[PDB]
């Protein structure tokens, strides 16, 4: 797409996909997570459309290996231009999602959610003929003690383990630190990495 | 250990009137026996404390949820200005996190970030957040400096607070240095002056009581018409020796065509978009 | 004064859109350029040029404000202009805000802000 057809498309309950691709950044790999949404115990009329906002650089880096699947578009500007994000009707989607590749690349532990909290504060700081507060928004961050930043009338302390912080018990936020006790939890129960896979 | 030294100069100059605010810095790095001896020499009006302005205990610690305001400071000369204005952006994300109602001076190198910056929801421009863009400043002053010669010099002078020096050469030096001891102020004007035009009370505060006026707070109006009227509780953006001279102003009673020519709002000339080759 | 009139609707369309805009004309729009704009003026020709050789500065500031709604914040003055002999520089200084009894020479420059026509 570009300004005039997003513009022009009437979109609502859909999926926008914020990038901070680059040329030298490393591969995300979106197709785990366009996947399921594509799955087939969905009616084809429930598919929630999905677009992604980004490099274009970065897109030609990875297009090839997502145009087997329906709904989908790219359009390429900026994940925090305010033009780009009102084109893509970011009021009416049913999630925005907002992923950085720029994490490991860089080494400051200050940096790497950088991108994805301003993004996140310009989406909330947006006017709509409603505030930009309410928008369903989830953010994945590098660094666990980031999340203080996400939110404002919440109280922050770094002692506060993350899943103890109020953006994530919310599910407006996520982490890959998380995930570490599925080492443990698989271990003891080999059938459970098959029940959460599926 | 220059920056604080500067900024020193700047905030405590003898030409202000008589301020007791006191200063309070937050950093992460240990002073250097020359900070702690410039520290020392500014021993009842200035205090360090050890941290980091990401830490809400560090902030709680510099109590700033009741201070005045907040000042961050920038690497003008920093290697890459992406990542400066990328942590200074940081800084002001935290701040306005632990407490949104702080009045946050920061300096920015380019403008753009300064757009990136803007979209904070906590970020209030008209409750007092300026963000001071070095880049778009010096431009200005250098296209000020296209329609009048000198006049970025004019303008830099105003701000850095000056002392008269006076010397016995007749050279250029002592006329120069006799204009650059003058700075820009504001201040509220007496009631005596209220019901007359801009161009007579200038004419009266030239040299009787030694003000010049530039501008009154339709509110910022620079160099008003004749046609203006002085509204009661007014206040005049003086240039004069010192804050203590400007007091004079409150202190006095009789002691004697379907062009698209411009912008939206009027402002600037416009054109459709040119392409790269045609003004090649 | 620096950047030619930044107002918070201006502040608004570059933050929202990021490129100026072209407007059709409104009489708003023509009310918006009556804003003074800075200039400098010669002192050897015009209604000026009368203080010549040994003017008072605040001679010059009255009458350019009393008849021109104009006034003076600076002398751009040549550096070699104070001395004695002829010189063939021609690099002037800003001189700020001089006193009422300060003297002129008929090689000036004035800064000021000037009214909109
Ligand atoms: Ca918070
Ligand atoms: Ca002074
Ligand atoms: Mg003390």
């Amino acid at each position: 797409l570009t300004r005039s057809e997003a513009a022009m498309t009437v979109l609502s309950g859909h999926v926008v996909v914020c990038i901070f691709g680059d040329v030298s950044s490393a591969l995300i790999g979106l197709r785990n997570l366009v996947m399921p949404l594509r799955a087939s115990n969905f009616h084809y009329h429930e598919l929630k459309h999905i677009v992604f906002v980004g490099s274009i650089e970065y897109l030609k880096r990875e297009w090839e290996t997502l145009h087997n699947f329906p709904k989908v578009s790219i359009l390429p500007g900026t994940p925090l231009s305010r033009a780009d994000l009102r084109a893509v009707n970011i009021n009416l989607c049913d999630m925005c999602v907002i992923l950085s590749a720029n994490q490991n690349n860089i080494d400051d532990t200050s940096l790497q959610d950088k991108e994805c909290i301003l993004a996140s504060l310009n989406i909330k700081s947006m006017q709509f003929d409603t505030t930009g507060v309410n928008i369903p928004i989830i953010t994945e961050l590098v660094n666990d003690t980031n999340v203080q930043f996400l939110d404002q009338d919440d109280d922050d302390d770094p002692d506060t383990e993350l899943y103890l912080t109020q953006p994530f018990a919310c599910g407006t936020a996520f982490a890959v630190s998380v995930l570490d006790s599925l080492m443990s939890a698989t271990y003891f129960n080999d059938n459970i990495l098959t029940l959460i896979r599926t | 250990l220059e920056s604080v030294s500067n900024f020193l100069k700047d905030f405590l100059h003898k030409d202000r009137d008589d301020v007791n605010v006191e200063i309070v810095f937050l950093h992460n790095i240990s002073p250097n026996l020359e900070l702690e001896a410039l520290f020392k020499r500014h021993f009842t009006q200035v205090e360090f404390y050890q941290g980091s302005v990401l830490n809400p205990h560090d902030l709680a610690r510099v109590k700033i949820e009741s201070a005045d305001a907040c000042l961050i400071l920038a690497n003008k000369y920093c290697a890459d200005p992406d990542a400066e204005d990328a942590s200074n952006i940081m800084r002001v994300i935290s701040i306005k996190n632990y407490h949104p109602k702080i009045r946050i001076i920061t300096q920015m190198l380019q403008y753009h970030n300064k757009a990136h910056l803007l979209n904070i929801p906590s970020w209030n421009w008209k409750e007092g957040d300026d963000a001071i863009c070095l880049a778009e400043l010096k431009l200005g002053f250098i296209a000020q400096s296209c329609l009048a010669q000198g006049l970025s010099t004019m303008l830099a002078n105003l701000f850095s607070m000056r002392s008269f020096i006076k010397i016995e050469e007749d050279t250029w030096q002592k006329y120069y240095l006799e204009g650059v001891s003058n700075e820009m102020y504001t201040e509220y004007l007496s009631s005596a002056f209220v019901g007359l035009s801009f161009p007579t009370v200038c004419e009266l505060c030239f040299v009787k009581l030694k003000l010049l006026m530039i501008a009154i707070e339709s509110r910022i109006l620079i160099n008003p018409g004749n046609h203006l009227k002085i509204q009661e509780g007014t206040l005049g953006f003086f240039i004069a020796s010192d804050a203590k001279e400007v007091k004079r102003a409150f202190f006095y009673c009789k002691a004697c065509s379907n062009v698209k020519k411009y912008d939206s709002t009027g402002m600037f000339h416009w054109c459709a978009p040119k392409e790269i080759e045609k003004v090649i | 004064l620096v950047t030619g009139g930044a107002t918070p609707e201006l502040e608004a369309l570059i933050a929202e859109e990021n490129a100026l805009r072209g407007g059709y004309s409104t009489p708003q729009t023509l009310a918006n350029r009556d804003r003074c704009r800075v200039a400098q003026l010669a002192l050897l020709d015009g209604p000026f040029a009368d203080l010549g050789d040994g003017g008072c500065y605040g001679d010059l500031f009255c009458k350019a404000l009393k008849t021109y709604n104009m006034l003076c914040f600076g002398i751009y003055r040549l550096r070699d202009a104070h001395l004695s002999t002829p010189s063939q520089c021609t690099k002037r200084y800003v001189i700020t805000n001089p006193p009422y009894e300060f003297e002129l020479v008929p090689t000036d420059l004035i800064f000021c802000l000037m009214q909109f026509d």
